[PDB]
This record gives structure tokens, sequence and C-alpha cells, in this order.
């Protein structure tokens, strides 16, 4: 399985279950590798150009 | 004619429909909703809405 989509999705479902989050408690994600490999690609991409 | 004619014969509900053309297809029914409760508000709130 690619890991961007699984993040993205998995982000996107805590959004969205955040917006019902009983007060006093908040959502973080500390840990996370799909920002390295879209920035990984994006500097090959302007490397290539 | 049957809706017609038992629309207050008796207390039961009553109600003759055609087949749909195709066996899993709502045919004219424009949308289907669930209105489900996302923040643990409870039946009698989720009746309310």
């Amino acid at each position: 399985a690619n890991a961007v989509k699984t993040a993205e999705g998995v982000r996107a479902k805590i959004e969205e279950l955040k917006l019902n989050l009983p007060e006093g408690m908040e959502f973080s994600i500390p840990y996370d590798t799909a920002p390295f490999v879209k920035i990984s690609i994006e500097k090959v991409i302007h490397t290539l150009l | 004619d049957v809706n017609s004619s038992m629309a207050n014969s008796t207390e039961g509900e009553t109600m003759a429909v055609l087949p749909p053309a195709i066996d899993e297809l709502g045919t004219f029914s424009g949308f289907s909703l669930r209105l489900q409760d996302r923040a643990n508000l409870g039946m009698p709130a989720l009746l309310a809405a």
C-alpha cells in the first residue's frame, strides 16, 4: 500500500472526528513519514526541471 | 385503486407500490440519508432530530 494515501486518509478521518471531540481534548499527530516522501519527490522533480 | 379503497377502512397503514424495474434499484428514489449520532448524543435526541 502507498504510504501517502493512507496518511492522507488517516488525517482526514481524524479531522472529521475532531469536530465532535469532547471539550478539553485535542488531537496530535507527532510522528509521520508521508511528508518526507512528498518532499523527496518534489525535490527530485525540481532537480529534473 | 388498491391504495385509494383502503385509505381508512382499517387502522393499519396500507400502501401498494409498483415493484422496482430492477431488483436493486429505487427506480424513482432520489435520495437515502442516515442521520446518525456522531457525538453519543443519545436516542431521544436523535429521534427529536
